[PDB]
């Protein structure tokens, strides 16, 4: 995986 | 009827939340934001639920006190990812309130 | 403008109602997620496969597929599993496989 989007959900 | 127990348990909630300065557990995980919450998590749980638990009178003794804030952090490490703020949050919060537990309990079971 | 191409802007369409967060409407925010074109050789969202059928390169249903694939398949290898993302493109490989599989049976008559 990479770095990944973060956050929770949307 | 306020008691010295919840008087207690009181303190103890706010010095549980005091160890979260991002209030990542200060209200439900909002659910219209993150769709996919109650398909993994079968009883969200949070600081401010907590404090309404407590204020309607349903934690009459510690172990049920505990049994939710266990939840909280159990339910951030089943929802999130290991490489994350959150997961990262909640095995602090898991340290720490492991502490300020043990010291309230012993106060409780004196009364 | 072909009863393929008209087919396809139908399929497409579809596939996009499956994903009501709206997650694979666009590409991958490069500005948000930098690191993305380090691990994904190949992107697609939604919005480019519009742009790919309205400029006729889905010679074929078969074309069109694969990169339905890749939005799909992309988006498992650059997540973890534990996210809404990852979640996401499970569902989607289950609910949008089978509009293709209604889709490619209209294709394959023409």
């Amino acid at each position: 995986s990479g770095r990944g989007k973060g956050g929770k959900g949307l | 009827q306020l008691t010295p127990f919840l008087i207690l348990l009181r303190k103890t909630l706010e010095q549980l939340q005091e160890k979260d300065t991002g209030n990542i557990f200060s209200e439900p995980v909002p659910l219209s934001e993150v769709p996919d919450y109650l398909d993994h998590i079968k009883k969200p749980m949070d600081f401010f639920t907590m404090k309404q638990n407590l204020e309607a009178y349903r934690y009459l003794n510690f172990d049920d006190f505990e049994e939710d804030f266990n939840l909280i952090v159990s339910n951030c490490l089943k929802y999130n990812a290991k490489d994350t703020i959150f997961y990262r949050a909640a095995v602090r919060l898991r340290e720490q309130g492991g502490a300020v537990l043990r010291q309230a309990r012993r106060q409780a079971e004196k009364m």
